[PDB]
Formats: C-alpha cells, structure tokens, sequence
RNA sequence: AGAGAAGGUCACGGCGAGACGAGCCGUUUAUCAUUACGAUAGGUGUCAAGUGGAAGUGCAGUGAUGUAUGCAGCUGAGGCAUCCUAACAGACCCACAGACUUGAAC
RNA sequence: CAUUGAGAGGACCUUUCCCUAGUACGAGAGGACCGGGAAGGACGCACCUCUGGUGUACCAGUUAUCGUGCCCACGGUAAACGCUGGGUAGCCAAGUGCGGAGCGGAUAACUGCUGAAAGCAUCUAAGUAGUAAGCCCACCCCAAGAUGAGUGCUCUCCUA
RNA sequence: UUCACAUCGACGGGAAGGUUUGGCACCUCGAUGUCGGCUCUUCGCCACCUGGGGCUGUAGUAUGUUCCAAGGGUUGGGCUG
RNA sequence: GACAACUCUCUCUAAGGAACUCGGCAAAAUAGCCCCGUAACUUCGGGAGAAGGGGUGCCCCCUCGGGGGUCGAAGU
C-alpha cells in the first residue's frame, strides 16, 4: 500500500511535534535523576 | 437495573470440591470474607433521585485512602474501606448508614445467589480466540491460518460496518453469572461454597446479590 | 500470555541463558562485585543465593552440586571456606543492587550487583 | 467419542467382526457418539456364513469407549477400545449373547443389553 | 482469625480428617494390588467389588484419586476413585508390585498379562 | 512574588493488569493486649505438590547388578511465616472563593 | 469517589421423551388440542475441583562423545529439549458450571362484544376485548465528548 | 360422486420483479478483469423449519391451500471446472 | 528489553484416523545388521531388499555360534 496522496505541511508537522513530546518526558525523568544525584543521599544509586 | 435484595461483597478464595451424604460430589467455589460490608451511605427518591444503598467492603490503612474519602467515611462514623459499591432497591427503610450486614443473615442454604466479578485479562486477542472463528485451511496451498477472512462486501458498501468483529482486547471485565447455588455456609471461617464457577483468579473481588428473576422479584417493566 | 510464569528470559533461548547465568555467577563469586545490565542483575540473584546457600551446608552432596554449576573448580572451594564464616548469621538475602548510569552504547539500564 | 470414519469392534455374536460408523442419531446435530448412543454404522468385516452380509447399514450402540465416562461419584471409567452392539430399532439386539464389560449407565434405555452382560460396571 | 490462604489449605484439611474418622484410609502408592468394596446407589444386596492395580495416584485434598487397571473378559478397564469418597466401604491392599515409577502408563501398550489378576 | 493546596504525574518494588500508554497494588515495613486492617518483589525457613528411591559408605554377588542406611535426594512458577536484600533519594504540575444578568429571601 | 441512563450493543433459539390419557375422536386401526415435568442439540458467558493436552520452571532413564587430572560423580554438545518417560502453576477442552425469565406494554393476521350510517344486518364509523419465535420495555455488558458535557457525598483554596 | 371457485384450472387477457438466456454499446481500457470452494459478513422475502391463524373434499394423526410473520435456524459425506 | 495479535523456522498433542483437499499436497510412518521366508508374471537376466516374520543392550561360561544371568517403559 502507497500513500494515494502526499502528507501536508500542517499535519506533518502535527505528528512530528507529537514525537518532539517524548523529549519532554525524558527531560523530566532527567531532572529529578539530577537533583537525586545532587544530593549524594542515595544508597540504591552509584556514579564514578 | 433493579437489584433484588441486599448483596454482600466478598473474595474469591478458589474452588476445591465438596460431597453430598450419596457420593455425589460438587465442584465449588470457595467465597471468603473480609472486614466490612458495612452501609456507607443512604439514598433516597428525594435527595437522589432514586432508591440506593452503598455498601463498603474492604478495610484498610488510614494512610491510603484519600482526603476525600476518608471524609466520605468520617460522615458515616464507619472505619476506612478500600470498595464501595452500590445496590439499588426499590424500598429503603431498614438501612441506617453506618449498619453492619451479616452473609449469614441474608442467605441461607439452597438459595439462588448471582454473582458479579471482574473477568480473567486475557490481553490483546486475536479473531480466533475472541469470537471463535474458524481457522482457515492449514496446508493445501493456503497462506491464511488464524487470519480474519474478508471483513466484508465489494465496492458496495464499499466500506467495513459497525460492530465488525475484529482482534482486540479480551476479558477484564464486569461479568454476571446468574442462578448459582449455595452449598454450605461455615460460620467458624465465615466462609460460603457456592456450587459452580465465578470469575476471576483468587483474591477477586465478588459481588453476590440474590438472584433476579425477570417474573417475580423485579418490577414488571 | 503469561501469567504466573515467573523465570527470567534475558532474550535468550533457555540453553544459552542457563550457560550465561553460570558464568555470571562464576564471576560474581570470583570478584566480588560486578557491573551489568538491570534484568541480568534481578535474574542472577537466585542463582548467587543457591550457591551460597549451598555452601551453608558443606555435605559431599552439596559441593558437587554447586561443582556441577560453578564453572571454576577454585572458586567453589574458595566459597566452601569462607561462606560459614562471612554469611553464618545471614538468614538469606545475600546481595545487593545498586543501580547506575545507563550504557552509552544502547542506552541499556546498567547495575551494580554486589555480594553482600 | 466414536465419530464418522470410525472402526469399531462389536461386542456381540451378530456376526459382524468390525463396524464403520457414519451417523449418529437422537442427538441432533451433534457430532459426538459417546456411551448409550444409538449409531447408523455399516458393516465392513464379517464373520462368514452369518446372517450379516458386509456393505450392510445397520443400527448399534455404543457400549464402550476409548473416552472417559463421568459417574456421579465422581468414577471414572476408560476401556481400551470402542465397541458396540447391534440393535433393532426396538432397542432389542440382534445377536442374543454379549461380550465384555458394560455400565450401569445403560440401564434405563436397554434393559436387554445390560442382561446379556458378563459384568457390570 | 484465619488468614485467607490458610482457609483455603485448612478446608482440605477438616475435610480429610473428618473422612479418615469414619473410614480409616490405607497407605496407597503406585504398584499396589488392590481391592475396593463401592455401595452401589443400586443394588443393597452385594457391594460392588474391583480387583486391579493401581497404575497412579493424584494426590490432591478431599478428591486424592486412585487409578484401577483391570483385564476384564479381554478389555482392559481403568477406573478412577476418589479415595475419601463416602460411597467406597473398604479397601486393601492385596498385593504389591515392583515398579520404578510414579505412573504405570505404559500398561497400555504391553500384554494383558501384566493386567491380569484375580 | 515566596511557598507548595486537595489531588495528579514521575521515581522506586511489583502483578492473577499489560504490545505501548492505561489499570491495580505496594514504598519502612506497626503496634496489639480480644478478632481482621502495616510483607510489594526476591531470598531464607517450613508446608502442599511433582518426580520415584540421591551421593557416600556398608553388606550379597566371578560380574553386570541387587539390597540396607531413607516417602530418600533433587525440585518446589503454589501457599504460610520471617524485614535478610531492594521499595533509597527524591523531582515536576497544581491553590483570581470562583466573569456578567435576573428574580427570591433577609 | 459513588452512581442516573439518553444512545449503543449481546442475548431472548430449538428437539425428542414422560405425565395429562391409551382420555377425547373413530366401527376399528389408530390417537390428540391446552397446560405441567425432565433430559438433549446448537449457541453464548465464565472457570480449572475432577479427566486430561502442553508445560525448552523442574524430576528420572538413556545413546554417542568432549570436558572437569584419573575411578566415582557431575557439566557441554547432539539447532530453537540428543532421544524417550512423568509433571506443579499457568494457558486450554474433549473437562466443570451457568444462561435463555415476564397473567409486562402496544400491535399484524384473525377471532370478538356493544352498534349506527342504510327502523334488518354489520367485529367499525363512536368505544372497547382476546391474541404471535415479530415490535417495545424487563434480562446482560458499555455508556454524560448525552458539548443537552447529568445528580450525589466529601475534600481543598495558604503567606506577605 | 352432486358442486366452476377444498384442490386443479384449458382458450385468452392485465401486471410486477430485474435472479435466467438475450438486445443496446451509455461505461473503463495502462495495471476498472469471469465460475467453485475457504474465511468472514450483511440484507430482501416470492416462508423450507420454528410462532400465531382462516378454508378444507379438516373425524383423529397427518395433510392440502392460503393469511400475518425474516427473531432464530437451515447437517455430514460419495460424485463434478 | 518486553514475552500481545499475527507471520515464519520448529517440538508435542486426549478420542478419532483422510472425514481434509483439485489431489494424502505437507507432515507422520519405515530404516542398520544377522536369521528364517519370498508370489503373479517373464525376453529366464529378472521380479526381489518382493511381501512377511524373528533376533539385537550389558555381564559371566562354553566352542572358536551356543547356554546361563541382568537392568530398562524402550537395546542398530
Ligand atoms: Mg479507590
Ligand atoms: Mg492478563
Ligand atoms: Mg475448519
Ligand atoms: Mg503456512
Ligand atoms: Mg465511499
Ligand atoms: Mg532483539
Ligand atoms: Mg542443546
Ligand atoms: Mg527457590
Ligand atoms: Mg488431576
Ligand atoms: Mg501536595
Ligand atoms: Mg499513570
Ligand atoms: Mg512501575
Ligand atoms: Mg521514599
Ligand atoms: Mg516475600
Ligand atoms: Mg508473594
Ligand atoms: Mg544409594
Ligand atoms: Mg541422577
Ligand atoms: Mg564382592
Ligand atoms: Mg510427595
Ligand atoms: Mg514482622
Ligand atoms: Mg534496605
Ligand atoms: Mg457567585
Ligand atoms: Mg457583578
Ligand atoms: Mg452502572
Ligand atoms: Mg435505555
Ligand atoms: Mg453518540
Ligand atoms: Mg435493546
Ligand atoms: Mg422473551
Ligand atoms: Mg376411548
Ligand atoms: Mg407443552
Ligand atoms: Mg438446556
Ligand atoms: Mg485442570
Ligand atoms: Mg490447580
Ligand atoms: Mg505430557
Ligand atoms: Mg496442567
Ligand atoms: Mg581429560
Ligand atoms: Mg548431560
Ligand atoms: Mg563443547
Ligand atoms: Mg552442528
Ligand atoms: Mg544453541
Ligand atoms: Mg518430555
Ligand atoms: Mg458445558
Ligand atoms: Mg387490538
Ligand atoms: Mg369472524
Ligand atoms: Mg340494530
Ligand atoms: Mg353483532
Ligand atoms: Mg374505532
Ligand atoms: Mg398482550
Ligand atoms: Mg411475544
Ligand atoms: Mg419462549
Ligand atoms: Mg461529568
Ligand atoms: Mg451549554
Ligand atoms: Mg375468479
Ligand atoms: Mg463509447
Ligand atoms: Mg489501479
Ligand atoms: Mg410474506
Ligand atoms: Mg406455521
Ligand atoms: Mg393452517
Ligand atoms: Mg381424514
Ligand atoms: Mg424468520
Ligand atoms: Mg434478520
Ligand atoms: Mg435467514
Ligand atoms: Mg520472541
Ligand atoms: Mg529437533
Ligand atoms: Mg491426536
Ligand atoms: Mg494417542
Ligand atoms: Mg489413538
Ligand atoms: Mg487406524
Ligand atoms: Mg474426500
Ligand atoms: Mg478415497
Ligand atoms: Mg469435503
Ligand atoms: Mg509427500
Ligand atoms: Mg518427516
Ligand atoms: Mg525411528
Ligand atoms: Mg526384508
Ligand atoms: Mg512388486
Ligand atoms: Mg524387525
Ligand atoms: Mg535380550
């Protein structure tokens, strides 16, 4: 199966800024791993 | 969907099998209880719109429950309960918030019970296995299998309908099994053994109201 | 689907993941504290507890079955001598998972197992 | 579980050696002949110079099972082989004496059958 | 006071010791002669008896089975008991076998001689 | 603007929930002294269950092998105990007494 | 948190046999309507106590061969079990349960009661009575994105 | 047997449908393609069974024909492209 | 990593056993070695490994194949 048309502009950039989300996420889970490591209480976590 | 009676909640605790003085012997499951079944909250025609009572099942830490609900509960004088449910009467009078139920009040032996639990998750099911189609040729040539057949007509309608059944999630469900019997009630382990089947793995959570009958225990309409 | 199926897949068939977790535990034993990925490290704990437990007991029995695991002859009498010793008071439990960085490679969840 | 296709052996003097079942009957559209199930079977393997020709279409029941019958005691019973027995449509047996061992579960539809019997079970 | 799992081996429990007063149960194992004594629903005047031997043992709870095998009149005959069962009367062991393992299955396909008894 | 409402998401231990999200349960593991609610997972200890008689050492035998020690030994995805390991450290969102009109009440 | 239910779906299926009664009916041979009772079929919803299937978690035999120094004993390999014999939990059916209820509502055909237009008649023009596996409620799941976004209980709105 | 109209209904007439064999050539030619099975639906009613009826040349059982009714059902094989 | 549908490479499957299908297509079955036995038909060469049956592991003993023992559910 093809695509019959091409994907416009618009809607492209809908679906990409959808998986642009994702690095928010991540950037969160980021943050609070630093201000865990920032600390140096964590005995379940180990850096070098 | 007027409820006959008062039910009870309880926990699946798993089948094993019971005899009769004849040697006959009946599959059962065993239906355990836990602290609760104590009426939470009262509705009237009035206030509510309709005749209802709210049953809480399971006790709990303090800690868990929410603000919310836990104020829910102190407005009842009661102590904190994991389930509420709901059953709906056509009478409301002989239920004050914060009663107490006891099973052994509400059946007795040889009584038809109906109970409502969550089904077995069974995941994310293909057609086969979720409406029981037949599977399509296995070797002559054919490169079908399990696969779903043709999901409809040609140019007209030109377009799959509603409803179409298809490969998707199967079981995990509210899930009724009417008219079931009650062989033996222990009091000593405050247990019930119900001849038959109910959903759900152990450690479920059940939901037995006394069978309704669309005759004689319902309004007519 | 699984249900109730508990055992540690590792993404490899059961011959090389039996094999894989001998090794890990041969090596475990041998330094003392290893770096792997986090299902490796949940998977080997059992295998690390039946040796030590093993040895617990010291029995004829009991060092051929864990000779019959261990892949290093050495390390096995090394832990028949020092096991009764270290973990006499130890009523099961014996390692600990530190967690870590993830690997830059594949941004694996990395791990710290350490005998504890 | 006798099905179409099926060879069974006959547990009677009939003179039928060996049955091929091609229907069951009474049960409706059912597909299963388990114990006390009247068969349309044919004749395949005879015993010679016998009333019963081969290439016959006949009526038996089935008295034995390679499948498990369920008592209420919770008993349980497995033959080695499936065979059955060759009726009228009376529920009387063609041949009148019966080998092997039988069920108390016939008892009500074929009073004959359970008779003729050299034990039951 | 009985925490749930316990309610549910503490049942099986209640069940067999109740069963074992009534009718003391014999030591049962694979390989085993035996004869069982049933009360048949029908017939008060004589006890149905099986001679055979036991080809395995299920152990579970109140419903522990017993499989029978038994030649009889040239077709072989399994039979399974429940062992607490209230319609079994008596059971013994009448002889017992040498065998190496926990399921005698493959009496199946060996000779009748080795099914045969009494 | 400081702070972090009720609650939520994340994190961390999980599942009879699950393609992923989602759902559900947990997150210092109580006290008790008369009920129940404070063990999530792994481990360890015991129990059900499976398999079917361990290794070692004895006896018998020219030997293959049998027999005793012993319902053994291994296993135990299931129960029940016990905090021994890991549920550490924590992070993010979030708090105009609820625009405007009209009756009614006071 | 708990629910109302507009709307939407799933399901309301069918066969023998037995009482009624060898009663009506008929010279006999034959043999009922109506209403009760059981067993089945197909289909649906669950489930694992039993009977099992698989069960590369496990346990046992066993062939070839290479390891562990050698005997003993174990380990590897014979793709993704070397080959066999068993199997718990899971999942599953051939196994186990359960379902299809309504002197509810309104109709189609039809049978009707009062009864005119046509001082007779007429089930119809007024008005009503019975009655269908059909239609609608009841049964079972979903369901307030039902933007017409419902109702109920409780909680929270700090500091300067 | 009497009796056109229980059931048949000759000689002729009036229709509907759009499933047969056709006429037409409006349609697409580039890669818009015929008959059977498998899987999977769905709808129509001119009703094969199951629900309710009228008439019978319906005693009863079973029919015949027709009325309303499409909720459900409509097997497994030997033989054929 | 996780352990959905589904496709593919594979192992197994109760009762039945070709009912499948255009068609036993694909799978399953058989299999070595020694011993007994071996048809119609024939161009007298064949057919023929026809078909079909038995034996088979490991120990001692005898003769240079036979007897005795012994494990296993099963011995190329
Ligand atoms: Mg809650
Ligand atoms: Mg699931
Ligand atoms: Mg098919
Ligand atoms: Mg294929
Ligand atoms: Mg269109
Ligand atoms: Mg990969
Ligand atoms: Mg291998
Ligand atoms: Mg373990
Ligand atoms: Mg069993
Ligand atoms: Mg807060
Ligand atoms: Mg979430
Ligand atoms: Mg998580
Ligand atoms: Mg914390
Ligand atoms: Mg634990
Ligand atoms: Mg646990
Ligand atoms: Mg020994
Ligand atoms: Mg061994
Ligand atoms: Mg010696
Ligand atoms: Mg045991
Ligand atoms: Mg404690
Ligand atoms: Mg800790
Ligand atoms: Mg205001
Ligand atoms: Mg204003
Ligand atoms: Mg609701
Ligand atoms: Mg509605
Ligand atoms: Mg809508
Ligand atoms: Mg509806
Ligand atoms: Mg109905
Ligand atoms: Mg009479
Ligand atoms: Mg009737
Ligand atoms: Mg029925
Ligand atoms: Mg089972
Ligand atoms: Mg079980
Ligand atoms: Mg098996
Ligand atoms: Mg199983
Ligand atoms: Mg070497
Ligand atoms: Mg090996
Ligand atoms: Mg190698
Ligand atoms: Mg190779
Ligand atoms: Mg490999
Ligand atoms: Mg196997
Ligand atoms: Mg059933
Ligand atoms: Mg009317
Ligand atoms: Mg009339
Ligand atoms: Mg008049
Ligand atoms: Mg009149
Ligand atoms: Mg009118
Ligand atoms: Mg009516
Ligand atoms: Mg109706
Ligand atoms: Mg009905
Ligand atoms: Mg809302
Ligand atoms: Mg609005
Ligand atoms: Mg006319
Ligand atoms: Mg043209
Ligand atoms: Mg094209
Ligand atoms: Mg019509
Ligand atoms: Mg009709
Ligand atoms: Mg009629
Ligand atoms: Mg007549
Ligand atoms: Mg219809
Ligand atoms: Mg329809
Ligand atoms: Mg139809
Ligand atoms: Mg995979
Ligand atoms: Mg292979
Ligand atoms: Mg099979
Ligand atoms: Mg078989
Ligand atoms: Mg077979
Ligand atoms: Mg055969
Ligand atoms: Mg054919
Ligand atoms: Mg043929
Ligand atoms: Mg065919
Ligand atoms: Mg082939
Ligand atoms: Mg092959
Ligand atoms: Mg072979
Ligand atoms: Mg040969
Ligand atoms: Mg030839
Ligand atoms: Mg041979
Ligand atoms: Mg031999």
């Amino acid at each position: 199966a093809v695509p019959k048309k091409r994907t416009s502009i618009y809607k492209k950039r809908i679906r990409k800024n959808i998986w642009k989300k994702k690095g928010y996420w991540a950037a969160l889970k980021a943050f609070s791993l630093a201000k865990s490591l920032s600390t140096g209480n964590s005995k379940s976590f180990f850096v070098r | 969907s007027v409820d006959a009676g008062i039910g009870v909640m309880g926990t699946k605790l798993g089948m094993m099998s019971f005899f009769e003085e004849d040697g006959t012997v009946v599959p059962v499951t065993v239906i355990g209880f836990k602290e609760g079944n104590i009426v939470t909250q009262v509705k009237t025609e009035s206030t509510d719109g309709y005749n209802a009572v709210q049953v809480g099942y399971e006790r709990l830490r303090d800690r868990k429950l929410t603000m919310p609900e836990r104020g829910h509960l102190n407005k009842a004088g009661v102590i904190p309960m994991r389930h509420l449910q709901e059953f709906r009467l056509v009478s409301v009078d002989d239920f004050t918030p914060s009663q107490k139920l006891l099973f052994e009040e509400l059946f007795k032996e040889g009584d038809m019970v109906d109970i409502s639990g969550t089904t077995i998750g069974k995941g994310f099911q293909g057609g086969i296995k979720r409406h029981n189609f037949k599977r399509g040729l296995m070797t002559h040539g054919s490169k079908s299998h399990r696969a779903l057949g043709s999901i409809g007509a040609g140019t007209t309608p030109g377009h799959v309908y509603k409803g179409k059944k298809m490969p998707g999630r199967m079981g995990g469900t509210k899930t009724k099994i009417r008219k079931l019997k009650i062989m033996k009630i222990d009091t000593d382990l405050r247990v019930v053994m119900i001849k038959g089947a109910v959903p759900g793995k152990p450690g479920n959570l059940l939901r037995l109201a006394p069978a309704k009958i669309v005759g004689k225990n319902i309004p007519k309409n | 689907m699984k249900h109730g199926r508990k055992i540690h897949r590792l993404s490899r068939p059961a011959d090389q993941r039996r094999a894989l977790l001998r090794g890990l535990t041969t090596q475990l034993l041998k330094h003392g504290r290893i770096k792997t990925t986090r299902a490796k490290a949940s998977a080997m704990r059992k295998y690390v507890d039946k040796m030590i437990t093993l040895a617990k007991e010291g029995s004829l029995h009991k060092r051929r079955q864990a000779l019959g695991f261990i892949y290093e002859k050495q390390i096995v009498h090394a832990l028949f001598a020092e096991v009764p010793e270290r973990y006499g008071d130890r009523n099961g439990g014996y390692t600990r998972i530190i967690r870590t960085l993830p690997r830059r490679g594949d941004n694996a969840p990395m791990a710290y197992i350490e005998l504890v | 579980m006798i099905q179409p296709q099926t060879h069974l052996n006959v547990a009677d003097n009939s003179g039928a050696r060996e049955l091929m079942c091609i229907r069951i009957i009474g049960a409706s559209n059912r597909r299963y002949a388990r114990i006390g199930d009247v068969i349309v079977a044919v004749i395949k393997e005879a015993i010679p110079n016998t009333p019963l020709e081969r290439s016959e279409v006949i009526r038996a029941v089935v008295v034995r099972t390679c499948k498990e019958l369920k008592r209420d005691n919770g008993m349980i019973i497995r033959y080695d082989d499936n065979a059955a027995v060759i009726i009228d449509q009376e529920g009387n047996p063609k041949g009148t004496r019966i080998f092997g061992a039988i069920a108390r579960e016939l008892r009500q539809k074929f009073a004959k059958i359970v008779s003729l019997a050299p034990e039951v079970l | 006071r009985v925490k749930l799992g316990d309610i549910m081996g503490i049942l099986n429990k209640k069940a067999v010791h109740a069963a074992e007063e009534l009718r003391p149960v014999p030591g049962i194992r694979t390989g085993d002669i035996v004869q069982i004594r049933l009360e048949v629903p029908e017939n008060k005047r004589r006890l149905s008896v099986y001679k055979g031997i036991v080809i395995s043992r299920q152990n579970a709870g109140i419903h522990t089975t017993i499989r029978i095998r038994r030649i009889i009149a040239g077709v072989g005959v399994e039979i399974v008991f429940p062992l607490y069962s209230p319609n079994i009367k008596e059971i013994k062991v009448v002889s017992h076998r040498k065998v190496r393992k926990a399921r005698l299955y493959y009496l199946r396909d060996k000779l009748p001689r080795l099914s045969t008894f009494k």
